[PDB]
RNA sequence: GUAUGAGUAGCGAAAGACAGGUGAGAAUCCUGUCCACCGUAUGACUAAGGUUUCCUGGGGAAGGCUCGUCCGCCCAGGGUUAGUCGGGACCUAAGCCGAGGCCGAUAGGCGUAGGCGAUGGACAACAGGUUGAUAUUCCUGUACCAGUUGUUUUUGUUUGAGCAAUGGAGGGACGCAGUAGGCUAAGGAAUGCAUGCGAUUGGAAGUGCAUGUCCAAGCAAUGAGUCUUGAGUAGAGUUAAAUGCUUUACUCUUUAAGGACAAGUUGUGACGGGGAGCGAAAUAGUAGCGAAGUUCCUGACGUCACACUGCCAAGAAAAGCUUCUAGUGAGAAAACAACUGCCCGUACCGUAAACCGACACAGGUAGUCGAGGAGAGUAUCCUAAGGUGAGCGAGCGAACUCUCGUUAAGGAACUCGGCAAAAUGACCCCGUAACUUCGGGAGAAGGGGUGCUGACUUCGGUCAGCCGCAGUGAAUAGGCCCAAGCGACUGUUUAUCAAAAACACAGGUCUCUGCAAAAUCGUAAGAUGAAGUAUAGGGGCUGACGCCUGCCCGGUGCUGGA
């Protein structure tokens, strides 16, 4: 299962900035340590070290028809490189 | 002056909790009664 | 002796307190302390059993020696002290082997003495003999009950007990409070009466001081409401209407005896006189 | 569901005005100017608690005590980065769970070993910059902890290598009160800096206005100062050992020497950063560029530090740590270089419109910082940094109710009762009765002075002069005396109609109880009394202190009797 840690990349006004210092942002599935994501990226993209960062998120609400329901959790992943690029987006 | 329902997080889970209601022979009566009525939140 | 504070403010009028004019140091031994708690009169159930307890300063327990079994090694006293638990001071002793422990303070002990506690010591203050080889007429203390248990009889300040006479079995004794009995001849004891002798002559003076020692106020009886104490009720100041003044559960208080009529000691008691 | 009361009562303390925007529409939104309010807080940071209220762009159906282009509201997008910070992968207190186990109609009760449990212990990062929102987390620079690899320096696992116990120890390790000393912070007043010179009479200034007046952790050096006597000898002991530790007996040693500790200071860190202002090319005061770092005075219960002296009410535990041996048991130290470091919290409000009170409520909310002038001061009056102008208004200036100000002559005639108001109130000086438990009454009573200028000031103050009706000129700031009852006093009491003469209280006295003590909770095991032992522990009445405390045992209890 060391390929379904990373889920997809975050594309935001903020994230787009970090693209200008070799810093990328993915959604990592919950229950994954840092080192796991290190391994996953290195083994999926031919890139390197410069320790990752990680987060957590709360849910929110929504009101459609008297229907109050939350949304999923999250876990961002903000990765830093040393020498190579990702011309993948 | 001071009114009653001064809320906390530890106490409300170490009095009306779950494990503190699965630790007796009476808490289980309470739980099963809350399950028979068809309740959502069995115990806070 | 006893100080007599000069009357400055009413809650200081006629207080009294010791001098502490023999206590040498003010720093206990480290390896003799043990912690404690202030039960405030409460069971494992968590209820009052005895009223009027709890709520004062802190105390840390001092493990006094009570059996006095090390024999044929001289014991040297070095310092007296103060103790918060009992009502009598305490001495620290060094044995030649390099071990420490405490002793109660007999009335007349001083630093620099040397003590022995064998079955063939000499009879001078401080020594701890077996009850047999203590001659007639002396005044001894820390008396045991069951051989090997330690001391449990006379233990507090300013108290005496003569030895009236031996038998083949057992030894007689005139206890304090003037009542005779007999205890097995193979019990340990030390000689001489206990120490601070005026500790009864202290007029406390304030109410916050008897509250420093862990006491607590104790309402009269005849004030409470009838549903809470048999004396109470009655509109006005009332006399005890019921005969035989009572405690809050029965048991008249004045005149009533309370031994256990089938006790296992009446064979060993001669002339209960003062109770 | 809809009426009456009725278009009535209310719109929940505090100051706004104008100009121009914006827009279908404006007192109520934005911008500008002047004004005004708080400022030991209406200011800054945090712990709970709340749970997306935070930010960006749209909207005006409902909430907003009116209005509303606006909002803590509706719609859409987006924000919370850690080896070092708080917690876990460390230790334990109260308390709880408790393998076996001891009791009990069932249910179950209680408890050993072992554990769980921060409000406590112990432990490796600092300064500046960066955004619309995050910052000991991102970035820059300088560090630190513990480990892993690679070339870089001593071999009988005996242990002369090294390592090193679940054992032997040392340590961690602890109260309150009172002043005294040493530093830094903070504060104040004159030097250095850059700038401009008043349109109201006047004024290029040693002595004139406005304005700024500096910087880490770590590393290296030192150090106001604080604590402590130290050595040998023959012994015991430390369940086996000990070169570690306790201890005895003796001989020398004492302002000494040795050891232990220490706020701080100087350089470096630093060509870095910050800074009054100056300041573009445009959507920008933005990008960018910048002075100087002085002397003297007052100076912390912040720090050395529970350091010292005194007192009695006699003042947590365990791990981390240092050692020693028993000990399995090649050859690990240190070069330098380069790497590895897990999970959880991080938005926002937080004396409040976001918490507790049904509310956008005149109530409640633990901790740190908390400036200037006078001033003992966190008091009072006005103010700095900083924040606010409170969610209905425009008029008129009647009765009446509430909150305030003033009064002729009289001064308790009112009244159940001087309730309420009025009167005194600061600092310095003179002086002060009966009575007494000799400490007190005592701030008893009753009186006098205070402003400004000059001279002399021995030092404090004294002289001379000037003005007002009034000189602590405003705010803050005891009314007193003569007798009686009750209660000795400081305390405590009916949350929400009674705060006393009620209870407590120190002292008095009777009585019980010899330790598996009496007594109490429980059917019992088990507990408290107590790790106490008659100078102790429970029960009943009385309530400082002084002088005292008479008569009756026939009746009712209690104890003794045979």
């Amino acid at each position: 299962e060391l390929l379904d840690v990373i889920k997809r990349p975050v594309i935001t006004e903020k994230s787009m900035l970090a693209m200008d210092e070799k810093k990328y942002t993915f959604e990592v599935d919950t229950r994954a340590n840092k080192t796991l994501v290190k391994q996953a990226v290195e083994s999926a993209f031919d890139v390197k070290v410069a320790n990752v960062n990680i987060l957590n998120v709360r849910p929110k609400f929504k009101r459609m028809g008297k229907y109050a329901g939350y949304t999923k959790k999250r876990r961002k992943a903000i990765v830093t490189l040393t020498e190579d690029s990702k011309e993948i987006q | 002056m001071k009114r009653t329902y001064q809320p906390n997080k530890r106490k409300r889970q170490k009095v009306h909790g779950f494990r503190k209601r699965m630790s007796t022979k009476n808490g289980r009566r309470v739980l099963a009664s809350r399950r028979r009525k068809g309740r959502k939140v069995i115990s806070a | 002796a006893i100080k007599k504070y000069k009357p400055t403010t009413n809650g200081r009028r006629n207080m009294t307190s010791s001098d502490f004019a023999e206590i040498t140091t003010s720093t206990p031994e480290k390896s003799l302390l043990q912690p404690l708690k202030n039960n405030a009169g409460r069971n494992n159930n968590g209820r009052i059993t005895v009223r009027h307890q709890g709520g004062g300063h802190k105390r840390q327990y001092r493990v006094i020696d009570f059996k006095r079994n090390k024999d044929n090694v001289a014991a040297v006293v070095k310092t007296i002290e103060y103790d918060p638990n009992r009502s009598a001071n305490i001495a620290l002793v060094h044995y030649e082997d390099g071990v420490k422990a405490y002793i109660l303070a007999p009335k007349g002990l001083e630093v620099g003495m040397r003590l022995v506690s064998g079955p063939e010591a000499d009879i001078k203050v401080g020594n701890a003999l077996p009850l047999e080889n203590i001659p007639v007429g002396t005044v001894i203390h820390n008396i045991e009950m069951k051989p090997g248990k330690g001391g449990q009889l006379i233990r507090s300040a300013g108290t005496s007990a003569q030895v009236l006479g031996k038998e083949g079995k057992y030894v007689l004794i005139r206890l304090n409070s003037g009542e005779v009995r007999m205890i097995l001849a193979t019990c340990r004891a030390t000689i001489g009466s206990v120490g601070n002798e005026q500790h009864e002559l202290i007029n406390i003076g304030k109410a916050g001081r008897s509250r420093w020692m862990r006491k607590r106020p104790t309402v009269r009886g005849s004030v409470m409401n009838p549903n809470d104490h048999p004396h109470g009720g009655g509109e006005g100041k009332t006399p005890i209407g019921r005969k035989a003044p009572v405690s809050p559960w029965g048991q008249p208080a004045i005149g009533y005896k309370t031994r256990n009529k089938k006790a296992k000691s009446d064979k060993l008691i001669v002339r209960r006189r003062t109770k």
